[PDB]
RNA sequence: AGGGCGAAGCCAGAGGAAACUCUGGUGGAGGUCCGUAGCGGUCCUGACGUGCAAAUCGGUCGUCCGACCUGGGUAUAGGGG
RNA sequence: CGUUGCCCUCGGCCGAUCGAAAGGGAGUCGGGUUCAGAUCCCCGAAUCCGGAGUGGCGGAGAUGGGCGCCGCGAGGCGUCCAGUGCGGUAACGCGACCGAUCCCGGAGAAGCCGGCGGGAGCCCCGGGGAGAGUUCUCUUUUCUUUGUGAAGGGCAGGGCGCCCUGGAAUGGGUUCGCCCCGAGAGAGGGGCCCGUGCCUUGGAAAGCGUCGCGGUUCCGGCGGCGUCCGGUGAGCUCUCGCUGGCCCUUGAAAAUCCGGGGGAGAGGGUGUAAAUCUCGCGCCGGGCCGUACCCAUAUCCGCAGCAGGUCUCCAAGGUGAACAGCCUCUGGCAUGUUGGAACAAUGUAGGUAAGGGAAGUCGGCAAGCCGGAUCCGUAACUUCGGGAUAAGGAUUGGCUCUAAGGGCUGGGUCGGUCGCGGCCGGCGCCUAGCAGCCGACUUAGAACUGGUGCGGACCAGGGGAAUCCGACUGUUUAAUUAAAACA
């Protein structure tokens, strides 16, 4: 909005840095069945916890 | 022609939210956001409706800033109430006072007599 | 900022503790002599070339007298 | 008053590109005053010949960039204006030059 | 009747109303904004200024008075009232 | 937006014995008229009708100083508002 | 001298608290700078608020007057009082000018609409420059560009329901409109407020425009020149101001800030004090959170880059009544999720049609006619206001002329004397005014002219006679009913 408060603006940050896709390496661990992070949000598809 | 925006996040056009153009040293035409219009005080009396003279007509917050005698003037009742309100004040007050003296004295002589 | 009419009063205030850099413009037909302090820069035109000239020497102490160009 | 204006040709003429008495003769004909073109509206400017420079020295009021507007229009005609450029040396002045 | 032969302030409501009710308002709609005499200076400038309350501008003195008149009727006939009944009383 | 009509008040001139009346101005009233933005939504029973659209589009329309339009805040909650 | 404990002394409130990124609410602006941030970074100019004890400094308070001596005199000492600033007839003024609880007042703090005026921004016109484009012919060309922040100081320019003089009917003054006057008009002199306008400090050093160099480079390099003068206005936008109109409508509170009335107190004793709603300068501080961008025919909501929806500011030239439409510059785009080749039928959206003119159809549905302006001319009926652009007519282009509408400035000339200018005295006294110099724009009339075309596109009423319903304006079924329903 550029009024934010305080306790949305951290909100937003934390959603920010979840969106990250996988580390390759994670793949490479012994007992791995992840592939692909599958919780990656799209700001122009799916609009956040508001 | 060169056209202009706001300055400031306040879109609207309000109270609180007006200008002027300005020109420059950059030569460019730009806003200016303007302070509003303070008014002299008004007259203790009540009925004079004309505001006071000899005081800096601004906004009262300001009135703190300034000295005294831009806020007042060099009377009885200065700055607080226009002149013509004083001086027939004054001449009522005392006339008032005299016909109380008289009414005393009518009362001593009424008493005097009975 | 504020103009000021008298030599006198410009050394004076040159003199001062708060005091710094008093630069002098040079504008052909004036000669200013800016001098800068705490609250205000104080600027004293000078209409006369020699008159400035011989100011020039007045300053006192070790100060900035930064001409400018 | 005396307005003085130069119109200097120095090297289109030392190239050899331009003649600067045909340039003064235009001159002498075109420059108009007061809305009539021969005759220089009587003995009233004065067009000078020095080699390269020609100087133009008025009595009346006249206007400095009408001298760039007939050299344009000289050098339109010659077709000149393509490596020939008229620019303010000075005031009172122009100067033929190169790109 | 210069530019309306029987309308005259009431001209303003064009046919609108009916025409006795634009009568009817004739009578306030003129003495409502008549400029009547302050009795305290004695300028033509008592002027209502809202219902019940008429200012003279020059006087300075707002004084309650009528809805569409410095005067009602009532109000005169009980100020006389008034007056006799004191006298009556006070002797 | 811009136009129209031109109510009270005011001026002059003319008549009138008076009462007052005419003529020319000025003045700018109004849930006044035209008409833009705005708000709306008449008709074409037009377009569209697996649409651009789970109600849209085009022209044509109503209204446009007032029971006007409109943001934000605030109140009223289900046999209740 | 602080700090605290206790004792006395005084003290109404009014409801704790929450409630506005558009209400109220002190104080920041110019230039530069980034791939992306700037009133926030840098440069420079400011500014408010709080603190400032020991008070950092000046200045004000405040340094008179008397008497007595001594000294030629300037003056020195002794001793007595005065001193919480002064100016103006007044409006009111001057840099400060003690002061509590208490009280009164003001500011914050006010609707809409009209008209008129002043100030800016923009547009326009005439010229100066600098760079442009055009140049077959013409064009002293057409196009661009031509600057000064806040805060101070000065001065215009507005306004005054301020004062003093004085006394107005033959009544005057005066507005576009009004409106004012013995409760003091005109006339003269002043006082106050706003001064966003000029000038100036700021500030040319900075910006912009040009010509030019320095540097293979990096480089915010460095120089020249210039940044001028005038005129216009129912012009538009904003604004300040005055003055009306409307209301059975009368159009926010509070925080905060000031003024005044009071006079409880405090101050030192003749060089100083307490005091500065402190004057000028000096010192220190101002934390917390927001600050990217989109803001919409692709960043929002309608399942989507959806013809829908979604609150504002700015707002050039031409034509024109116009923020109408049509064309243009500034700025912006790539035709709205594709291309190519054809030009069949059906369509969707536009047009045109001989003769007739509603014969069509439930029904003139649809389209067509009409349309602007000026000049005439205008019925029935009527609630006398309307009806009314009733109806019905005529004109309209281009060109070349005519007439009619305004402002400014100027005579005190002759004689004398003093420095073209002044001062004095006498004539003159345009008192029917005349002379020179400027500048918008309209209106009417006339000639000529064209293949009768001319509101040439754009914009832009079809009328009439009657009946029914509902007086009217208003409202109504979001998404089949706008009505005669509701009001
Ligand atoms: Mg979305
Ligand atoms: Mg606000
Ligand atoms: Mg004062
Ligand atoms: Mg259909
Ligand atoms: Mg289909
Ligand atoms: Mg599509
Ligand atoms: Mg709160
Ligand atoms: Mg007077
Ligand atoms: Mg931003
Ligand atoms: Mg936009
Ligand atoms: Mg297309
Ligand atoms: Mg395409
Ligand atoms: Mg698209
Ligand atoms: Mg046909
Ligand atoms: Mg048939
Ligand atoms: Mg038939
Ligand atoms: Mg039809
Ligand atoms: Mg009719
Ligand atoms: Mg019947
Ligand atoms: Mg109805
Ligand atoms: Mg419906
Ligand atoms: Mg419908
Ligand atoms: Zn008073």
């Amino acid at each position: 909005s550029s009024h934010k408060t305080f306790r949305i603006k951290r909100f937003l940050a934390k959603k920010q840095k979840q969106n990250r896709p996988i580390p390759q390496w994670i793949r490479m661990k012994t007992g791995n069945k992840i592939r692909y992070n599958s919780k990656r949000r799209h700001w122009r598809r799916t609009k956040l916890g508001l | 022609v060169q056209r202009l925006t706001y300055r400031r996040r306040l879109s609207y056009n309000t109270a609180s939210n007006k200008t002027r153009l300005s020109r420059t040293p950059g030569n460019r035409i730009v806003y200016l956001y303007t302070k509003k219009v303070g008014k002299a005080p008004k007259s203790a009396c009540g009925v004079c409706p004309g505001r006071l003279r000899g005081v800096r007509a601004v906004r009262p917050k300001v009135l703190m800033r300034l000295s005294k005698t831009k806020k007042h003037v060099s009377r009885a009742y200065g700055g607080s109430m226009c002149a013509k309100c004083v001086r027939d004040r004054i001449k009522r007050a005392f006339l008032i006072e005299e016909q109380k003296i008289v009414v005393k004295v009518l009362k001593a002589q009424a008493q005097s007599q009975k | 900022p504020r103009k000021i009419e008298e030599i006198k009063d410009f050394l004076l205030t040159a003199r001062r503790k708060d005091a710094k850099s008093v630069k002098i413009k040079k504008n052909k037909d004036n000669v200013k002599f800016k001098v800068r302090c705490s609250r205000y820069l104080y600027t004293l035109v000078i209409t006369d070339k020699e008159k400035a000239e011989k100011l020039k020497q007045s300053l006192p102490p070790g100060l900035a007298v930064k001409e400018l160009k | 008053q005396v307005l003085k204006f130069t119109l200097d040709c120095t090297h289109p003429v030392e190239d050899g590109i331009m003649d600067a008495a045909n340039f003064e003769q235009f001159l002498q004909e075109r420059i108009k005053v007061n809305g009539k073109a021969g005759n220089l509206g009587g003995g009233v400017v004065t067009i000078e010949r020095s080699k390269s420079k020609i100087t133009v020295t008025s009595e009346v009021p006249f206007s400095k960039r009408y001298l760039k507007y007939l050299t344009k229009k000289y050098l339109k005609k010659n077709n000149l204006r393509d490596w020939l450029r008229v620019v303010a040396n000075s005031k009172e002045s122009y100067e033929l030059r190169y790109f | 009747a210069k530019r309306t032969k029987k309308v005259g302030i009431v001209g303003k409501y064009g046919t609108r109303y009916g025409a006795s009710l634009r009568k009817m308002v004739k009578k306030i709609e003129i003495s409502q904004h008549a400029k009547y005499t302050c009795s305290f200076c004695g300028k033509t400038k008592m002027k209502r200024r809202a219902v019940g309350i008429w200012h003279c501008g020059s006087c300075m003195k707002t004084v309650a008075g009528g809805a569409w008149t410095y005067n009602t009727t009532s109000a005169v006939t009980v100020k006389s009232a008034i007056r006799r009944l004191k006298e009556l009383k006070d002797q």
